[PDB]
């Protein structure tokens, strides 16, 4: 017997099995395709017959052979397991059409027969992995963002938030201004190393301005990195150029709110009641979202915007690159929870439907 | 699956909401207007465009009294919902919306062949939004009221069907509560700091004088979309305030309670007494109302009054069996108890009545919405769809043969 | 007496965790799944007397 | 009747698992205790 | 006051019984529907070998019933005396797309266009054209009409003297 | 309050022939008729 | 009467002296048919369960008083 747990983030599936901390495999989800098409890292190590897909797009799916094909290869390589014997837990975005819930429901049913399904949304499971009861889950997520307000384990789908603002934009964004430095970043090879960079030295400036100044001041801020040539490169205001763009959608030429414009927008969008609770359950999301001087910018920007009367108690797990896998973990090892799962049989007498009638 | 992949859409008084077919709550909504900047020209929508501060908005609001207004602006709403929100071809997917108890059959012509021909419609239909509210209660003889945005409305209903007879336009909504709230800060003279012109609200204290700083970096907006934002401060301030009082006013009595103290964008926070509770009695008596003398109106149990006899005798027992409440101003509190008070004082005992019990915001608001997912989910409603194959053969002059 | 004809309740326990369960009805649901509802009454706060005192 | 049972059943999810990091806490808390207990009892084997 | 749903998992021990037991698959596949005449052609989640069945739900095609008339019957049987050809059309229009609700018929009658006529007028008149029509072929307006008027009396006596009233039935 | 077990709430279904019923609001008095309402 | 859910101990340093590895009473969780309760049990009845096959999966005929 075991237990299966499936995180599908945003450009990185990272699956695992009830009551580990950590996902049993980790890779970028890409999908190659031959001009068999392969898997991920599996199908980039033949890039020159396989040529590089994302099934999830904005967050979301593109094509049902893409993911079938994803799991194909999870099971028989990477879990190289018999998931049919075990039950199988995944994990959504919000505000998902109810046309993706049936058709995964019955891709899983059909194509592999595991005897035990059922689904509920990442933001909610952070939140659990998180252990708290009532409060506002930002989805700083690695494709797309949200902004989740939970209560009492529930959500509103109307107050959440969606901006398909994420690592990938903020690193094309980094990429750019990289290059505007005199630098050049075409290939993914390029893109990775940006990442990289960003990764490596990128953080939140806490004045944006006097941040500015001192980098065109103090050199300290320029700082020098051995590209994958060696190359050295200095890198100083553009640190953390890109991070301001999160609050500033103008640095990229996009309007909107930012972050915390954003969220104190969705707070706004629930009941006053509990705004103060809430303030008081800040969160945090993305293990691309870990950047220094990030979650104390933040509680600055949400105590001047915020009003004070309120109790703004941040949280900002140092962890959460995992937090949806984490919580996922948690709850497939909790005893009230293994009834709530869905049988073959139960589809079988029911059809895909029943998965809005009782997955929840 | 006897659903197909239906989309039901409510549009109200105050916001504008719709979801899939079946579903618990609307997927999304926003606000009713939109900001325009004149030069196709540039269309501010929901929040990131609208409440966010630009230059030169001329928020228009396409609806009025229940009609349709700016026909280009409901086609780039419908467009704007798509796009960023659903993200599919409803060519592929039947839809349906509501219906005013007046809407002209001229417009409603209109819509439908705008619909089937250009955004493809497999399949649509139309109905009244009290007739959805009162399938949400799951009710077939019953009187809806509904505190929209804009009006103050009763209509009573039969076997699912509408009494013609018993529209009431009355004015009073949540236009009338940010009148009321213009008036209060006239007669205690606070001025209006909307927060988007305030870079930081500094420390203040109650009484304390407006303290904040400006970014530079704002420029002018027009009086219309910057007086509607105020508007939305505003019913953001009432809701902090909403209140009523239970039994007949008094001035003292209201003021009794602890005044709350709420703050304002710039900081500022006074903490506020007896006129909330004033300003709402005159909801259930226009007379009353100190310094304007309203008497058009008709006061809540004055409402109660003329709806119920202007019924025939027969049904109003039926009627009494149900009462049901709706619209973006129904977050009133006090709304319903004082409501019912008001009905065991003018309503006859004689007749046995009957409330709708409801009143999470959720139901308060959009059980419009989900009575109109729950005819959507009915197995043998398919019979009453209307196919796009029909429409192409019939002109837009089926609706008639077809639509009473 | 207020004559309601669907809303005839009555009370009974379950099998394995045998208990007064109040007034309480069947009721088929979606997915052709029958299930029981459990009314909320003037006596819902003292379920068990039990022997008809 | 779904709308206010799956309510419910958040809520008790939400019980479960703050129950569940209770213990947890508690579970390290008290075996630390006990680890020193033993220490202590075992210089007191010394001591006899 | 909630409701527990039926649950079939229970626990971890249902390894067999699965791997003999195929999953019947479902398609999305379309239909029509006989109750539209047009036959618009939709989809349902069928379990595959569902197939082609005869839509199983539209069997509920029950609907009001009226008589018509052509030419002698408004002149003949139910030779008409106050109404016009088409006023007894528009009534008879109204009752079948109405089914029989006559307060609803009443209330969505012209009486403007066609002469005014209370809803116990056009009872009266339809109790009349029907009642020609079936003995010819081969219902109490007065009395209800009175007691109507009564009620709506009774209806509107004074709440008080609506209470003394009962004060005295009841001191019988 | 022998012992019965409980009934059920169901679906409709499709009519054989008619049972053709309506509820009046009145729920007052007898649901016959009268025998003399006046002097008939 | 029920079916030896569990067994635990109160433990408590606070008797007098001694390395305080002591016992205050004894915590048996006991199900029934119609349930599952725990009751207090002085130190010296988890002799007397010793005495019987006291074992995880059986039932037990504990005389109250």
């Amino acid at each position: 017997i075991a237990a299966l747990v499936v995180d599908n983030g945003s450009g990185m599936c990272k699956a695992g099995f009830a009551g580990d901390d950590a996902p049993r495999a980790v890779f970028p989800s890409i999908v190659g395709r031959p001009r068999d098409s392969y898997v991920g890292d599996e199908a980039q190590s033949k890039r020159g017959i396989l040529t590089l897909k994302y099934p999830i797009e904005h967050g979301i799916v593109t094509n049902w052979d893409d993911m079938e094909k994803i799991w194909h290869h999870t099971f028989y390589n990477e879990l190289r397991v018999a998931p049919e014997e075990h039950p199988v837990l995944l994990t959504e975005a919000p505000l998902n059409p109810k046309a993706n819930r049936e058709k995964m429901t019955q891709i899983m049913f059909e194509t592999f027969n595991t005897p035990a399904m059922y689904v509920a949304i990442q933001a909610v499971l952070s939140l659990y992995a998180s252990g708290r009861t009532t409060g506002i889950v930002m989805d700083s997520g690695d494709g797309v963002t949200h902004t989740v307000p939970i209560y009492e384990g529930y959500a509103l789908p109307h107050a959440i938030l969606r901006l398909d603002l994420a690592g990938r934009d903020l690193t094309d964004y980094l990429m750019k201004i990289l290059t505007e430095r005199g630098y050049s970043f075409t290939t993914t090879a390029e893109r990775e190393i940006v990442r990289d960079i960003k990764e490596k030295l990128c953080y939140v400036a806490l004045d944006f301005e006097q941040e500015m100044a001192t980098a065109a001041s103090s050199s300290s801020l320029e700082k020098s990195y051995e590209l994958p040539d060696g190359q050295v490169i200095t890198i100083g205001n553009e640190r953390f150029r890109c991070p301001e763009a999160l609050f500033q959608p103008s640095f990229l030429g996009m309007e909107s709110c930012g972050i915390h414009e954003t969220t104190f927008n969705s707070i706004m969008k629930c009941d006053v009641d509990i705004r103060k609770d809430l303030y008081a359950n800040t969160v945090l999301s993305g293990g691309t979202t870990m950047y220094p001087g990030i979650a104390d910018r933040m509680q600055k920007e949400i105590t001047a915007l915020a009003p004070s009367t309120m109790k703004i108690k941040i949280i900002a797990p140092p962890e959460r690159k995992y937090s949806v896998w984490i919580g996922g973990s948690i709850l497939a090892s909790l005893s009230t929870f293994q009834q709530m799962w869905i049988s073959k049989q139960e589809y079988d007498e029911s059809g895909p439907s029943i998965v809005h009638r009782k997955c929840f | 699956g006897d659903e197909v992949g239906a989309l039901v859409f409510d549009i109200g008084s105050y916001t504008v909401r719709a979801g899939y077919a079946g579903e618990d709550c609307p997927k999304v909504d926003f606000p009713t207007a939109i900001g325009m900047v004149v030069e196709g020209p540039t269309y501010y929508i929901d929040t990131n465009a609208l409440r966010v501060p630009r230059e030169n908005m001329e928020a228009i609001s396409p609806l009025k009294n229940g009609m349709v207004e700016d026909w280009d602006s409901f086609q780039a709403i419908l467009d704007h919902t798509y796009k960023m929100h659903v993200k599919s071809e409803a060519s592929l997917h039947p839809v349906l919306m509501s219906e005013a108890p007046w809407n002209t059959r001229a417009k409603r012509e209109k819509l439908t062949e705008l619909m089937f021909e250009h955004y493809n419609i497999p399949a649509f239909f139309l109905c009244k939004t009290a007739v959805l509210t009162a399938f949400a209660n799951g009710r077939s003889t019953g009187l809806i009221l509904d505190s929209g945005a804009t009006h103050t409305t009763a209509i009573p209903v039969h076997d699912g069907y509408v009494l013609q007879q018993g529209i009431v336009k009355s004015p009073l909504a949540g236009d009338f509560i940010t009148m009321q709230c213009r008036e209060l800060f006239q007669e205690m003279n606070i001025e209006l700091v909307p927060p988007y012109m305030i870079a930081s609200k500094e420390a203040v204290r109650e009484g304390s004088p407006a303290n904040w700083k400006r970014k530079e970096k704002l420029p002018q907006v027009t009086r219309s979309w910057h007086n509607y934002m105020c508007n939305c401060v505003i019913q953001d301030f009432q809701a902090s305030v909403l209140q009523v009082s239970d039994s007949t006013y008094d001035e003292q009595v209201a003021a009794q309670m602890p005044t709350v103290h709420y703050e304002f964008p710039n900081g500022y926070n006074c903490d506020f007494g007896a006129e909330r509770l004033k300003i709402p009695e005159g909801l259930f008596d226009p007379s009353n109302v100190k310094g304007l003398s309203g008497n058009t109106m008709l006061g809540v149990s004055h409402v109660v009054t003329t709806s119920v006899g202007m019924c025939d005798i027969d049904i109003r027992p039926g009627l009494y069996g149900s009462v049901i409440v709706a619209g973006g101003n129904t977050l009133i509190q006090s709304f319903t108890d004082r409501l019912n008070r008001e009905l065991s004082q003018k309503t006859p005992p004689s007749m046995r009545l009957k409330l709708i019990a409801n009143n999470t915001t959720v139901e308060r608001r959009f059980s419009s919405w989900i009575g109109g997912s729950i005819l959507a989910s009915l197995g043998t409603f398919q019979q009453m769809w209307i196919s796009k194959q029909e429409y192409e053969e019939g002109g837009k002059q089926c609706v008639e043969r077809k639509c009473p | 007496g207020l004559g309601d004809v669907r809303y005839r309740y009555c009370l009974t326990t379950l099998t394995v965790p045998q208990r007064c369960i109040g007034f309480a009805r069947r009721r088929v649901g979606r997915g052709g799944r029958v299930l029981l509802d459990r009314a909320h009454s003037d006596y819902d706060s003292v379920f068990h007397h039990l022997d008809l005192e | 009747q779904e709308r206010r049972w799956k309510v419910a059943a958040a809520k008790k999810l939400v019980r479960t698992v703050v129950r569940h990091h209770e213990e947890k806490q508690l579970r390290e808390e008290r075996g630390k205790k006990e680890e020193q207990s033993r220490l202590r009892r075992i210089a007191a084997s010394t001591a006899r | 006051p909630l409701l527990p749903s039926d649950t079939g998992q229970g626990y971890r021990t249902v390894k067999a019984k699965l791997g003999s037991k195929k999953v019947r698959p479902w398609k999305w596949m379309p239909f029509t529907n006989p109750a539209r005449k047009d036959g618009a052609m939709f989809f349902h989640w069928r379990r595959a070998a569902e197939e082609g069945k005869d839509y199983p739900f539209a069997r509920f095609n029950k609907t009001v019933q009226v008589p018509v008339y052509s030419e002698q019957e408004y002149q003949l049987y139910l030779h008409d005396d106050a109404w016009t050809k088409a006023e007894t059309d528009h009534l008879f229009d109204l009752s079948r797309r109405f089914d029989l609700r006559f307060v609803v018929i009443h209330d969505r009658y012209d009486h403007q266009q066609f002469k005014k006529r209370s809803v116990e007028d056009l009872k009266e008149r339809y109790y009349h054209i029907c009642a020609k029509l079936a003995n010819v072929r081969a219902f109490d307006a007065g009395h209800e009409r009175r007691r109507k008027e009564q009620l709506e009396r009774l209806y509107n006596r004074t709440p008080e003297q609506v209470a003394e009233e009962e004060y005295l039935l009841q001191e019988l | 309050d022998q012992t019965e077990v409980m009934p059920l709430w169901t679906p409709p279904t499709p009519p054989q022939d008619d049972s053709d019923i309506y509820l009046d609001s009145v729920m007052c008095l007898m649901y016959e008729a009268t025998p003399i309402p006046e002097a008939k | 009467e029920g079916e030896v859910t569990e067994l635990t101990p109160c433990e408590t340093e606070n008797p007098m002296g001694g390395y305080g590895k002591t016992i205050s009473h004894v915590i048996i969780g006991l199900k029934t048919a119609k349930g599952t309760k725990q009751l207090k049990l002085d130190p010296s009845i988890f002799e007397s369960l010793q005495k019987e096959r006291v074992e995880a999966g059986d039932v037990i005929y504990i005389e109250a008083n």
